[PDB]
């Protein structure tokens, strides 16, 4: 055994482990998490009783060969919000577990009232808790509430959700809308409804 | 994610109006960053502490060497067979590193 | 005149709610509305008024 | 034998993370302005008399976990670096501490603050999360009953305890309005306009999309607060009938208080309710599953179980330590017979392991500390590495024969 | 860090001179066969 | 080590966090104290 | 339609909702004055172009009816891309001349 | 040069680049964005002065 | 208000340029190495990588 070659083969294990290194930045875990997939729908306005056997029932109903699965657990709040949490057995392509549960609400999204339908309902993938949070504060010429989180929307908001690998962004307040505040009196005094 | 979290955020910054600063509430970002930097603290105090008790048993730094030598390759070598096949590339693996230090 | 008058009966319509969501500073109760609800036997199809 | 029993189990050790969060629940039907009442005591406390701990509180109204709600409210508290906080009391563990103290010692609502797992979730280490399914199609009436009688029963087990609450729940008071279809129709108003007029005025409609600063935003018409706020402005409320003139509400509306859930669930297509629970500080998991089981089994009829969180499915310490270290056994007795030979040396290393074992035991017992993953595999280099030293005399001892 | 080094000293005590060892060789080889 | 790859599901492979590195570090000394170490006790002592 | 309109209609609307698709480098957008738009959604050179597919293709699902009833009917589709031609295939006539 | 050398309109004609696309080799394809949301018209003018 | 970005062209992260240096750098530090299988010394490494 001589030694020239053998502390060549050294410097091979280590830039070849030197190399491996430049996976940085390197992630805390290992993934631990049986893959979830969850399915949102709002109704807006609307109760909690009505929501299950108008939207979500309909979902559950059209749930059927989804290729693995562990179970499904299911919401209808008062607000008018459902979730289906369709969670799947730990290592199954979170890509393509995707993609049939969305291709099985296909099935229910006609049979869906049209107020729920032009409200959204989106399938995404789940962590159920938090990576990052960005707060935007004000401190000059003082916006509001209402007023930040507009231009948090309108400006910041749609280029995450769509940039490295985002599940989904839940933004603390609202982007602006035409909010029309009618009044029953002015409206009954010229012989108006609301419709 | 986060190291683009972070780039996505970078660069809407200068066309902010009057106020607009950001703020960083809840961030995971430096516990990753500690969870390295507290890792490798241990790891080369284990080289060290292993070059000092070479002193002591088997004196002489020339022959200290030897045994200090074949400690980062081995570790080095074993970043790289996280690649390999079909397997791994990870922390805590980064830390049972120690366990085998 | 069957089919108008079913969709017309049974059904389930979105109300809102009692100090909804911008309110007037002081509302003490929140509370949901139910308005018409499905219907669920034979006799409550049996009783829809043509 | 004994120090490795009496020793408790543990998954993975709750991490000081720098960053913990505080949740508020509000009872009955509770308002945003009572909520913030309670936010802003929370968001007091981590700026008043925890200044030299927490770096920020980021205090959000209406967003709880379970579910929105004007009910409901968390807060992330952000720390002062890790090197500014020294003492035990100092650090997340001992401030979550007293942060549950000083809410539950004065408060009319619910607050508690806990701490990050470490993990996404699943499963706590001797906790779990029981599901109780309508079965056999019973009402929701019938359903909330049977799960009041499953936590009554079970509550009465404190001996051998365990710690039993819902989720969500509530079950509050709701306002119907009962349309009366055949006065409706007799006095010229079409139901359509009715269910418009009471859906847009107080529910808030989606009319159509409009373009703001080169932006596509929404238009929603939803009526002054002014009034929606009581069930007498219902009355107030006009709808234009076929002959061209006004009729309020009441001329052809009921109005009833009524007892309604604010959180429907449902497991697998069925309406189930998620009972939520604790082993005990005796007992773990085992027990504590086999005990709900069958306090579930002599609950009336059309009513069954299953697991979700927690009770793996399939996973834990047990159901994989005898699959460990018995395939660990059946393979180093062998191997330990390469170059070695004869049923000699692999009882000359195999039995140097409990000389491992007691010390990990001792300093586990003696510190503290609990057998988790971290120890596991701390036991388990330990004995190999116990064997590099048994495996290489004997090989010594055998190479001197 | 507790659990191996706790389990290391009497893997280096106990393991030096005291129980399994070096009966690995007497013990549980011959006294038999 | 490496039987303990044959693990669960949800406690997922964190028991495979490592019965491979370990290894991948146990198998690769027993040949870089092999290839490597013998000849650079060649080199320099005594 | 008219440019403008099919921008605020339709090119706004689908753009909105594109947010969680796995990987992407960027988006372009063309909206034309014959009422026609392109989202060409590109993504990192070795990504799964089936999965980058359907993916695309089911956020889009969550803007369909948000989309008017003049274009739901007219087609609309999702399509993997070369923006080049491999083969032309032109069909002529040469007795009883047809027409284009 | 035909085609260039007597026109009302614009034509040009090119030969392939032996691929799909991306990228000639010295030359570019610069993207200017409206970020804080100003008007088509201020767009086309800062498009124009660039 | 007005930002740039690039698409084309502009890579993103190609060319030949941090192509090279990280090409033959990495093709030095193995030529050079392999260059001691039973040459050895510092001397033939410098017998051919000349």
């Amino acid at each position: 055994d001589r030694p020239i070659f053998a502390w060549v083969i050294a410097i091979i294990i280590m830039l070849a482990g030197g190399l491996a290194i430049l996976k940085l930045p390197v992630a805390q875990y290992p993934t631990i998490a049986p893959p979830a997939v969850t399915i949102s729908a709002s109704y807006p306005g609307a109760d909690a009783k009505t929501v299950q056997d108008t939207v979500t029932q309909v979902i559950e109903q059209n749930m059927n060969g989804i290729d693995n699965l562990m179970y499904m657990s299911s919401n209808s709040d008062s607000t008018g919000t459902v979730q289906i949490t369709l969670t799947f057995e730990s290592g199954t392509d979170a890509d393509i577990a995707q993609v049939q549960v969305q291709n099985k609400l296909q099935l229910a999204m006609p049979l869906l009232p049209q107020e729920v339908q032009q409200q959204g309902v989106s399938v995404e993938k789940s962590s159920s808790s938090f990576l990052m949070v960005v707060g935007v504060i004000n401190t000059d010429g003082t916006m509001t509430q209402e007023d930040i989180s507009d231009y948090v929307a309108a400006n910041m908001k749609d280029a995450i959700s769509r940039t490295s690998g985002v599940g989904d962004v839940q933004l603390f307040g609202s982007q602006y809308a035409m909010r029309i505040w009618m009044n029953p009196n002015e409206l009954n005094k010229f012989q108006l409804t609301p419709v | 994610t986060a190291a683009a979290i972070r780039a996505e955020l970078a660069k809407m910054e200068p066309f902010f109006p009057s106020g607009l600063k950001i703020v960083y509430p809840y961030d995971t970002t430096p516990f990753v960053k500690i969870s390295i930097h507290e890792v490798v603290k241990t790891l080369v105090e284990a080289i060290i502490l292993v070059f000092l008790v070479m002193y002591l048993f088997l004196q002489n730094f020339r022959a200290t060497l030897i045994p200090t030598i074949a400690v980062p390759v081995v570790l080095l070598g074993t970043f790289a067979v996280l690649a390999a096949f079909g397997f791994s590339i990870n922390t805590l693996t980064m830390f049972g590193m120690v366990l085998a230090i | 005149d069957v089919i108008t008058a079913i969709k017309a009966q049974n059904a389930q319509v979105a109300a809102g709610q009692l100090g909804g969501t911008p309110p007037v500073k002081g509302q003490q109760l929140n509370a949901s509305i139910i308005a018409q609800t499905r219907l669920t036997s034979t006799e409550e199809f049996g009783k829809i008024l043509l | 034998a004994y120090l490795f029993v009496r020793l408790p189990s543990s998954f993975l050790p709750d991490e000081d993370q720098g960053v913990f969060m505080t949740m508020v629940q509000l009872p009955a039907g509770a308002t945003q302005e009572r909520t913030q009442k309670v936010l802003n005591e929370v968001t007091h406390y981590y700026l008043t008399k925890e200044k030299n701990n927490v770096e920020s509180v980021f205090a959000v109204n209406g967003f709880g976990f379970a579910g929105r709600g004007q009910n409901t409210g968390i807060a992330f508290v952000s720390l002062k670096d890790w090197a500014d906080r020294p003492g035990e009391e100092n650090k997340v563990e001992a401030i979550t501490m007293r942060a549950t103290r000083a809410f539950s010692q004065i408060k009319d609502a619910m607050v508690f603050a806990f701490n990050l797992p470490a993990i996404v979730e699943l499963g706590t280490a001797t906790g779990f999360d029981f599901e109780l399914i309508d079965q056999a199609g019973l009402g929701h009436e019938k359903l909330t009953q049977a799960r009041n009688q499953l936590l009554a029963e079970a509550a009465k087990h404190p001996d051998m305890l365990t710690s039993v609450r819902p989720n969500g729940l509530e079950d509050t008071p709701q306002f119907k309005i009962d349309i009366d279809q055949e006065k409706a129709q007799a006095l010229g108003v079409s139901i359509n306009d009715i269910n418009t007029t009471l859906g847009a005025a107080w529910g808030g409609s989606y009319v159509n999309d409009f373009i703001d600063r080169g932006r596509v935003k929404k238009v929603y018409v939803m009526s002054e607060a002014k009034y929606r706020m009581l069930p007498d402005d219902i009355g107030d409320w006009y709808v234009r009938a076929a002959d061209g003139q006004m009729v309020p509400f009441s001329a052809f509306s009921s109005s009833r208080w009524e007892y309604g859930s604010p959180r429907l669930e449902r497991y697998n297509g069925l309406p189930s309710m998620e009972i939520l629970g604790q082993a005990a500080p005796g007992k773990s998991t085992g027990e504590a599953m086999e005990l709900m089981e069958q306090l579930a089994s002599k609950l009336p009829t059309g009513v069954g179980y299953d697991w979700t969180g927690m009770s793996y499915q399939e996973r834990l310490s047990g159901n994989q330590a005898p699959s460990l270290y018995a395939i660990s056994l059946i393979v180093v007795f062998l191997c330990l017979a390469a170059l070695y030979e004869s049923w000699s040396i692999p009882f000359s290393v195999m039995l140097v392991v409990p000389l491992g074992v007691i010390g990990a035991l001792l300093a586990a017992t003696f510190r503290g500390l609990t057998n988790d993953v971290y120890f596991q595999v701390g036991l388990l280099t330990t004995i190999g590495l116990s064997a590099k030293n048994a495996i290489l005399i004997v090989e010594f001892a055998k190479d001197l024969m | 860090g507790t659990g191996v080094m706790g389990g290391m000293v009497t893997a280096t005590v106990l393991a030096i001179f005291f129980v399994p060892v070096f009966f690995v060789v007497v013990r549980r080889r011959f006294s038999r066969k | 080590f490496v039987p303990m790859a044959f693990f669960g599901g949800s406690t997922g492979a964190i028991y495979r966090q490592f019965s491979i590195t370990i290894v991948s570090a146990m198998a690769l000394s027993v040949l870089v104290a092999l290839i490597l170490t013998p000849a650079l006790c060649a080199t320099m002592l005594k």
